């Protein structure tokens, strides 16, 4: 439940910061707060799931078409 | 209920010594009528899923049960968003 959520929660929270690096990220290729709104939301995350979202940012910074 | 009937077992436990809740709980009841062989009813209680699940909480210990959705699954609702593309050292995005 609410323990259960707890984990759920990080996970909502790394669902929360999910869409906002994105939609920074979204916007970038066509072409700001979509992106602080992930950092803010990954300011107060857990640790192995912040960690992996690092890991996914960092991945974003080495990605392309193929990647894509 | 040991030969599998537990369709009249439950009938006459609904409103008899101990009860059904009761023996969710405990089972030293000292009358002898609220109690029953315990595999042959459990196993003879194959049609009982649902049943089983509400009569007698699951007895699991305190790691986390199945949780059916993963970050790349549930993300993958939207639509090229499912983090299988990559991130393959997490099992969570499964």
């Amino acid at each position: 439940e609410h323990l259960s959520q707890c984990q759920n929660l990080t996970l909502y929270q790394g669902f929360c910061a999910m869409k906002y690096a994105i939609y920074a990220l979204c916007v970038n290729s066509h072409q700001s707060t979509y992106l602080a709104r992930c950092q803010q939301y990954l300011c107060s995350i857990p640790d192995s799931l912040c960690l992996e979202l690092l890991e996914n940012i960092f991945s974003l910074l080495l990605i392309t078409s193929a990647d894509l | 209920l040991l030969e599998g009937h537990t369709l009249l077992a439950l009938a006459t436990t609904m409103y008899s010594p101990g009860g059904v809740s009761q023996v969710v709980q405990n089972e030293e009841n000292e009358n002898c009528l609220k109690k029953v062989d315990p595999q042959l009813l459990k196993m003879a209680l194959t049609p009982y899923p649902k049943l089983k699940t509400a009569l007698f909480p699951q007895c699991t210990p305190p790691s986390v049960l199945p949780s059916d959705i993963t970050i790349y699954h549930l993300i993958q609702s939207l639509s090229p968003f499912d983090p299988s593309r990559l991130f393959g050292w997490q099992s969570a995005n499964t």
